[PDB]
């Protein structure tokens, strides 16, 4: 149902969401949607420092979310950590999601990708 | 260390 793109977010879109984030942060109150949307762009970036910034923003969002939103935040924290080969963190997040949502086919596939990436690197966990 | 792993394709 999809094609494999290499550039998942343009520099212009990353900057648009960065600008709104920094506007709100300087004005004192940041919308959850503004912070999440920026983080969501960051975690799709090609660059490691972007993905790390997105993980930071998602961890800050976690205590502000409804239980449904927290599940989405934890999923994207698993994705970002996976891409950075922060395997222990990626497993912690996705396995926590899989006990609170054992039917989640997306979480199960992400766990399989993490497992394969760890075995490729010769690691256990 | 260098490039991030690809964003998971099923997304």
């Amino acid at each position: 149902m999809e094609a494999v793109l290499n550039e998942l977010v343009s520099v212009e879109d990353l900057l648009k969401f960065e600008k709104k984030f920094q506007s709100e942060k300087a004005a004192g109150s940041v919308s959850k949607s503004t912070q999440f949307e920026y983080a969501w762009c960051l975690v799709r970036s090609k660059y490691n420092d972007d993905i790390r910034k997105g993980i930071v923003l998602l961890e800050e969002l976690l205590p502000k979310g409804s239980k449904e939103e927290q599940r989405d935040y934890v999923f994207y924290l698993a994705v970002g950590n996976y891409r950075l080969k922060e395997y222990e963190k990626a497993l912690k997040y996705v396995r926590g999601l899989l006990q609170t949502e054992p039917q989640n086919n997306q979480a199960k596939e992400l766990e399989r990708l993490i497992d394969k990436a760890m075995k490729k690197d010769g690691l256990v966990g | 260390k260098h490039d991030p792993l690809p964003y998971p394709h099923f997304l």
